[PDB]
């Protein structure tokens, strides 16, 4: 596909597909939870919820309008869908809501059964999803002390001590046209949208967010949470990994797709090219892993998460992970580099190719708002075509050869080991 | 070989003790502190609660005895000397 991007004081960016049945039409915003402090973690999620709320859903209902709305630590998003014929109501329909009356949605009635909503989503899953919030509690004591530590969602501490006041401040020092992208995807044309805005004179607020005062900073750090009633253990482990707008973007992420996903009741994840996989089937150390690299404005994490029910031979599973990490600074071979090459363009084709015009409408805005335009697929391809075995090596040696750690953990634990013997095993010096 | 006798210690995994629920651990990396900041505020300060905590318990048996010792010597100094002869011939037999 191809994007086109315009400024008229509003910036606007489209994305047309002629074969789309549906349209979608939002504004995404360039605060999220890393913009925020421990007092108001949550006010951002409240948005969101007071955006779905029934009274609002129920007017875009009777003209044929879904809603949508999602929340990360970069960004936030709302946007509209609606028929290919019928895209100018979407905008209105969002006019009513941002630059017009957000005053009828924060009334006293509305806030309080909205709060109640969300203090027992927030309950169930700090209580019943383990992976998830082993993966928060990561972010957590890596990132410590700065803003990137925030969990999405917020906390039952901060959340009951949130008034209707909190949300109105964060609006307007957030919700600015400066800090703004008006997206298009799916059947819409690009003159089409444009034109409909400048029929309206519409204007969110005018700019100048706050400050922001501290970077982030990773921190060698561990966090254990051990509960002897659950069946398993949900063990995550990470290093510092790349930002966007680094040149190593891809060679981290080709890197994660050497040792991949497993699951061990599939029959043919059990068959994949990964060397790991003979020595955790002898015994059948684990249920379940996945290797990750995240990429945010100021940093990065690069790790694998894992769960398993054998819990007297955890140490063998994590030695055994971390000796083949080593590998990819001394002995990476040139099969198990164009293997990933092939996968990784499979992996990134069907996150931006599918079907879903929601879905496109968040990659979208969140890549002009981090780098003023979005690179096609098709340069893509030709930088992961052009890695080398040579460059796989100099990354490791400098991310992944002893260097510092992030854990997390909760379950049956009392299996996994101090520190310093996880610590060592990123360097071999059998060597 | 078979199974021994059952004790009250396992291995990493099953140790044996109660079930823990609600407690949490945090740490941070030898790497990420400042150089041993523990050895001084800890070779004076604490070094001297925990002596005075505890050698009551031992000077007041250590003075019975050497007390004990001295006069012992003392006396056997003075037995065995021009003043003391008398004494001595007593009490032997």
């Amino acid at each position: 596909a191809e994007v086109t991007q315009l400024s008229n004081g509003i910036v606007v960016a489209t994305e047309h597909n002629p074969s789309a049945h549906t349209a979608s039409v939002g504004v995404v915003f360039g605060s999220g939870a890393a913009n925020e402090n421990p007092y108001n973690n949550g006010v951002s999620n409240l948005w969101k919820n007071i955006f779905l709320s029934k009274e609002n859903s129920a007017v875009a209902a009777k003209e044929g309008l879904a809603l949508s709305s999602n929340i990360s630590r970069d960004f936030q998003s709302y946007i509209v869908s609606s028929l290919p014929g019928s895209t100018d109501k979407s905008l209105d329909f969002l006019n009513q809501s941002f630059i017009q009356q957000k005053a009828n949605l924060l009334s006293s009635s509305n806030f309080e059964a909205t709060k109640k909503s969300v203090l027992k989503q927030v309950q169930d899953f700090e209580e019943n999803d383990h992976p998830n919030r082993v993966l928060e509690h990561l972010h957590s004591t890596a990132f410590q002390n700065t803003p990137l530590s925030l969990p999405t969602r917020g906390t039952l501490e901060s959340l009951e001590n949130l008034v209707v006041a909190d949300l109105e401040s964060f609006a307007n020092n957030h919700f600015l046209n400066s800090n703004a992208v008006v997206v298009g995807t799916g059947n819409i044309k690009h003159e089409d949208l444009v034109n409909s805005i400048e029929s309206k004179n519409l204007s969110l607020q005018t700019g100048t967010k706050p400050v922001l005062k501290k970077k982030a900073a990773f921190l060698g750090s561990e966090v254990r949470l051990r509960d002897d009633t659950l069946p398993k253990a949900w063990i995550s482990l990470a290093v510092e990994g790349e930002p966007v707008n680094s040149p190593n973007y891809f060679v981290a992420k080709l890197a994660a797709q050497i040792f991949g996903s497993y699951n061990a009741f599939e029959p043919a994840s059990r068959l994949q090219g990964i060397k790991l996989l003979d020595n955790i089937q002898e015994y059948q150390l684990c249920d379940n892993f996945n290797h990750f690299s995240l990429s945010y404005k100021d940093s990065g994490l690069w790790g694998f998460s894992t769960a398993t029910r054998n819990v007297t031979m955890i140490d063998d599973l994590i030695h055994f992970t971390l000796k083949q990490w080593n590998r990819l600074t001394i002995s990476v071979t040139d099969t198990e580099v164009e293997r990933a090459k092939s996968l990784l363009k499979l992996q990134l084709g069907q996150l931006y190719e599918s079907g879903n015009p929601v879905n496109d409408a968040n990659l979208l805005g969140a890549e002009v708002l981090i780098k003023g335009s979005k690179l096609s697929l098709g340069e893509a391809f030709k930088k992961i075509d052009a890695i080398t075995v040579k460059d796989v090596k100099a990354w490791a040696g400098k991310r992944l050869w002893d260097q510092d750690i992030a854990i997390a953990g909760t379950g049956q634990i009392e299996g996994l080991l101090d520190y310093m013997r996880i610590r060592s095993d990123m360097s071999m010096m059998r060597w | 070989g078979p199974p021994s006798g059952k004790t009250y210690m396992g291995w990493w995994g099953h140790m044996g003790g109660p079930k823990q629920k609600g407690i949490t651990s945090y740490a941070v990396s030898p790497y990420a502190q400042k150089p041993l900041q523990g050895i001084f505020h800890n070779a004076v300060f604490n070094s001297f609660r925990r002596f005075k905590s505890q050698f009551l318990y031992v000077l007041i048996p250590a003075g019975i005895y050497w007390y004990w010792w001295k006069n012992g010597n003392e006396y056997n100094e003075f037995l065995y000397s021009k003043a003391g002869r008398e004494e001595l011939e007593r009490v032997n037999v």
